[PDB]
């Protein structure tokens, strides 16, 4: 799930390390 | 503290400090060598292997390498695996390889990894703690929600596993249920319950239900710096971005954007009202539970800098017009969109996740009564063929009340103080 509007995922951003 | 040296492994001790010692001198070649030499002449040394992976870890960070992290994180495995491994050893070498895997955006991995953990630590709370994080990050929230009920049946007052628990019930609309454990959570002042997240679910949780505590909540929050104010409650910021709630498009510095939305807004309505007429199915409900109630939703052109090729298909004298602004076409924090709001809607106060966008609207179709949206303590209406910009990280509220449909499009522009190389380098929102 994506942050489009709100702040409801537990993290908004991915992990893709350096 | 901690026992990490086995039987064997105190009969080396010189050999694994000398080396040990390489490492925190930050000679992480010699330090890699020297390990790989002890895991050489001692293959079955635990402490040997875990110098190896730390060495690894510290030359992943010198090198900013995903590679010789990987191997790495192979490296707590092979610690896992060996005779006789002190517990203190094999806890410290799996739960840094998960929580290396997860940097990594390994998710699957690191709940792997988790999971052997619980099994090899049953009564380790905190580990049982982690393996809900690791559910959380790979969306699976039922297995999170099974995981911290299992934690709160043997400990009820563990305060990591209440925020997390009510987190959870938050972002299932459980909002009375998630309150409790939201504010005992944070109340506790357990490691981990400090966390600008359930600061900001706590708040809004009890907004929605009327609760007058919600500003002291977001007060505290502020005071404890997860918020840049009681109003703007974004959680991925750049500090210092000129934050104010409404902004004109001369304040934006994006005037030619706004000209050409505004010269050529008959276009974009007309190709939005088309696809409410013929391709309906492209405007998709809202589903970030921001709604009290009515009906709302979204037409998405581009999202996180990325144009959707058949969105276009269905806008392409708008998507061929908005390809000449990359301030938005490439602001990877934010959206282009078409947004239909029918009458009897109530979109709750709610916050972006990002001070790094400003939001444009265009007005479409505006009925002449019943429509409006406010910001901070500032409440507009919208006009056909003109733009609105707020600063959608503060706190935002919407009304349909009007008696026919009022459709918008909504532009995200990158914050105009945003250098070039912050827009290059930002991570996609
Ligand atoms: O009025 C609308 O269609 C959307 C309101 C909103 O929350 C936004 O644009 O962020
Ligand atoms: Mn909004």
């Amino acid at each position: 799930g994506k942050c489009k509007d709100g702040l409801g995922e537990y993290t908004c951003t991915s992990l893709e390390g350096f | 503290k901690p026992k990490l040296l086995n039987k064997f492994d105190k009969t080396i001790k010189a050999e694994l400090d000398a080396a040990e010692k390489l490492r925190k001198r930050g000679k992480i070649e010699e330090a890699v060598n020297a390990f790989k030499e002890l895991v050489r002449k001692y293959p079955q040394s635990p402490r040997a292997r875990y110098g190896k992976a730390q060495c690894e870890d510290d030359l992943a960070e010198k090198r900013r390498s995903n590679e010789v992290l990987r191997g790495a994180i192979e490296t707590y495995q092979e610690v896992a695996s060996l005779p006789d491994v002190p517990a203190d050893l094999l806890k410290l070498s799996l739960k840094r390889r998960s929580d290396r895997q997860q940097f990594l955006g390994h998710m699957r991995g690191s709940l792997l990894t988790l999971q052997r953990l619980v099994q090899l630590f049953p009564n380790d709370t905190s580990l049982k703690n982690d393996l809900g994080v690791g559910y959380l990050l790979i969306g699976d929230n039922d297995n999170a929600k099974k995981v911290y009920e299992e934690v709160l049946s043997v400990t009820p007052n563990d305060g990591f596993a209440k925020v997390h628990y009510g987190f959870i019930l938050k972002a299932q609309n459980k909002i009375a249920e998630s309150i409790p454990y939201l504010k005992e959570g944070i109340e506790s002042g357990d490691p981990g319950t400090d966390d600008g997240r359930f600061y900001f679910h706590l708040g809004d949780a009890m907004q929605r239900v009327g609760n007058k505590e919600a500003y002291k909540w977001y007060e505290l929050g502020h005071k404890r710096g997860h918020f840049a104010s009681v109003w703007q409650r974004s959680l991925y910021n750049v500090n210092g971005l000129k934050a104010q709630p409404w902004w004109t498009p001369k304040e934006t510095g994006y005037t030619e954007l706004v000209k050409s939305l505004e010269r050529n807004w008959k276009l974009i309505r007309d190709e939005g009202l088309a696809v409410m007429d013929k391709a309906k199915g492209l405007f998709l409900p809202e589903d970030e539970n921001l709604r009290e109630k009515g009906d709302w939703s979204q037409f998405t052109l581009w999202q996180q800098g990325r144009r959707n090729e058949n969105a276009c298909k269905g806008a392409p004298k708008t998507c061929t017009l908005l390809e000449k602004f990359p301030e938005t076409t490439g602001c990877r924090r934010g959206q282009i969109k078409y947004s239909i709001m029918h009458p009897g809607t109530h979109v709750w106060p709610h916050t972006g996740p990002t001070n790094c966008r400003l939001r444009m609207h265009l007005g479409l179709v505006i009925p002449k009564e019943g429509c409006k949206i406010r910001c901070a303590n500032e409440t507009k209406t919208w006009e056909e063929g003109k733009v609105l910009i707020f600063d959608d990280s503060f706190e935002h509220e919407v009304w349909q009340d009007a008696s026919s449909f009022r459709l918008i499009f909504i532009v995200d522009v990158w914050h105009p103080e945003l250098t070039p190389q912050q827009r290059r380098s930002l991570p996609a929102i």
